[PDB]
């Protein structure tokens, strides 16, 4: 009964079992049940080309034809017509509305705003607002890696250095969760991480974090590490490039990453570890020892020598990073620099539901009567902890904070209802958020706060999800948390990174974008009917699962090679 | 907000210290 | 370390007496 | 206005195709 | 160049277009 070790040994996060379970196996259609599995789990593990069926396996592994899929399930529910972002609901609000219909819009391929010439929205924009505009039409196109580039290539050319980095991240993004094997994005961008201008390399080096961030590529990584030594690379240069390589080396413990990091900060003036784009830096350390709990003490040896205010943070972010999954009682007592603190406090309960309601009810505590400082991350806490999980609670009390006097709390609310209810089209927290909306007109920041989470409920039209956890919330997904946390330490300081320049960040999401659908298959992986029983009534499949159902289809006809019922299955006959 | 609405348990009600009260 | 009823809080710093600091209990 | 001439692209009146790739 | 094609090996300067 293979399936179900192959799902331990990936919870065991051990490389070794991996591969040692996925072979040694006599079936070939369990194979690729298997490599559906690992598909959804983001590990791509070489194969010799002499395997049984070395073909298949590979294009499965490589999700190359997600996109079809997608678009047949599109296509079953006749929503492929495109979403203008008035009808969901200054510079400010053409970028606010080019990221409504960049969520919306999401993985298909198709737009009424970048149209055949997008030039006549993109020069409606200006300077970074411009440059995220040209970076959608990437995320409209996401997993269409040919018709993606075939449709971006046209921006590569453009004399505006902003529409340029847009277009360059765009081709980042399209290459995201797709492994293709011809590697168009290191030929296209590797260009530019090292080019004169600052702006190209925040776009080139983003990109190539964001398509390679499930595995950690030597080449890749061998040419992004200089650059966080070059004397003309700012410290937003360096953040970037340091949030890339810890995407890209993600949990491998990857040494030379290390090294570069703690030689990057301990070249760093003392006024200079004051800039905030420095907290990047031992983010990406955490990103690059996610999960590995107590083997950190070396590092938190290594970081004593760090000047005093900024080693707090550092060691607390990563501490917080190697504990992410543990679900440690002691850590959370330790926690129990105070925003990194509540985040991994929610980071490190997220992994168990009881610690999870303490968690909520800590959270509710400190929004009412925590430090006036220390509740600004309150609410980022609480997004992370139930991203695309629409609990009644939780919404309430964020409607509730969602007026503070106090401008970083409204603000990281709002983006915390606007994640919690991602890729759901809950009809309750659309209302609300429309009702924001007219209280904080004439309220540029906060308008563009309520545009966004009107943006990410519909994200998707409704057929996308961001939670990190999936096959039965058994298993984690180490990218999804990297952009995630990426996004929320981005959030600690919302009006100087995502209200001023670096808005940009906010495709770190595409990180974690899932489909939320059901698919069932014959032996030869073409699309089979059958009848579900979808509980905690039925429908004819493809159909969609929300965060907690169980699909059962109500006949013994067929017997599904994988016990779970989620993403891809294929199924027997009697 | 204003406060109707709901407060767990706080009742005067003193719901949060950032409320009026 | 208490509070004095506008409202004075000293160990938050804050300007906008409770039986209890942490949950204000009336 | 969709392709590249050889080099020429008409659109952005960039001055020194099949589709993106370099043939 | 780690940045080229020669189709694309087994089926020019990207950002020159040389």
């Amino acid at each position: 009964r293979f399936p179900e070790a192959l799902r331990l040994a990936l919870m065991l996060n051990d490389m070794e079992l991996v591969e040692d379970i996925f072979t040694s196996c006599k079936d070939v259609v369990v194979q690729k049940q298997m490599a559906f599995m690992l598909g959804r789990h983001g590990v791509f593990l070489e194969l010799s080309e002499d395997v049984e069926e070395y073909e298949d396996l590979t294009e499965i592994m490589s999700n190359v034809q997600l996109n079809s899929n997608f678009l047949a399930l599109a296509r079953e529910l006749d929503i492929m017509e495109p979403k203008v972002p008035d009808d969901i609901y200054s510079a400010r609000m053409n970028l606010a509305s080019s990221f409504v219909n960049g969520f919306v819009n999401a993985a298909f391929g198709q737009d009424k705003l970048l149209t055949d010439d997008g030039n006549k929205w993109l020069y409606k924009n200006k300077d970074h607002g411009m440059l995220s505009a040209a970076a959608s039409l990437g995320m409209i196109l996401l997993w269409d890696v040919d018709g993606g580039l075939t449709q971006i290539d046209k921006y590569l050319y453009s004399s505006e250095d902003y529409i340029k980095s847009g277009a360059l991240l765009a081709c980042g993004i399209v290459n995201s969760g797709v492994r293709n094997e011809c590697d168009p994005a290191l030929a296209l961008l590797s260009d530019f991480v090292l080019h004169n201008s600052n702006t190209m390399r925040l776009g080139s080096i983003f990109g190539l974090g964001l398509a390679y961030a499930g595995s950690n590529r030597e080449d890749v990584l061998t040419l992004l590490l200089p650059v966080m030594g070059d004397s003309k690379s700012s410290m937003e240069v360096a953040g970037v490039t340091a949030l890339a390589c810890g995407m890209i080396a993600v949990g491998s413990c990857n040494g030379d990453v290390t090294s570069t990091i703690l030689q990057t900060i301990m070249e760093k003036s003392e006024t200079e570890l004051k800039d905030t784009y420095a907290r990047w830096l031992p983010l990406g350390l955490g990103l690059n020892h996610l999960g590995k709990g107590e083997a950190i003490e070396a590092i938190l040896a290594a970081l004593e020598v760090v000047s005093e205010p900024f080693r707090s943070f550092a060691n607390t972010l990563v501490d917080v990073c190697a504990y992410a999954g543990s679900g440690n009682v002691l850590k959370v007592q330790q926690l129990l620099h105070q925003g990194v603190a509540v985040l991994g406090i929610a980071l490190i309960a997220m992994g168990e539901e009881i610690g999870a309601e303490m968690a909520l009810r800590t959270f509710g505590h400190l929004l009412r009567y925590g430090e006036p400082t220390l509740r600004r991350a309150v609410p980022l806490a609480l997004a992370l902890i139930s991203v695309s999980n629409p609990r009644l609670n939780i919404l309430d009390t964020l409607s509730k904070f969602s007026h503070d006097a106090d401008p970083e709390v409204s603000y990281n609310s709002i983006f915390a209802m606007g994640m919690v209810g991602s890729g759901t089209n809950n009809a309750r927290l659309a209302a609300m958020l429309r009702q924001l909306a007219q209280y904080h007109a004439k309220d540029p920041n906060n308008l563009f706060m309520v545009r966004l989470a009107q943006g990410l409920t519909h994200l998707g039209k409704g057929t996308l999800t961001l939670c990190p956890y999936h096959s039965d919330r058994q298993l984690m997904s180490q990218v999804a948390v990297a952009g995630l946390l990426t996004v929320l330490v981005s959030f600690l300081d919302v009006r100087n990174i995502i209200l001023g320049k670096s808005h940009y960040v906010l495709y770190g999401l595409v990180a974690a974008m899932q489909p939320r659908m059901l698919v069932t298959f014959d032996e030869e992986l073409r699309p089979l009917p059958v009848s579900v029983r979808v509980g905690q009534q039925t429908h004819t499949t493809p159909v969609l699962l929300a965060h907690g159902e169980r699909a059962e289809l109500a006949t013994e006809e067929f017997l599904p090679v994988t016990p779970i019922l989620e993403g891809f299955v294929i199924l027997r006959k009697n | 907000s204003d406060i109707s609405q709901s407060v767990s348990s706080a009742v005067q009600q003193y719901y949060s210290y950032y409320y009026p009260v | 370390y208490y509070s004095i009823h506008a409202s004075i809080y000293p160990y938050y710093s804050y300007t906008s007496r409770y039986q209890s600091s942490s949950y204000g209990y009336g």
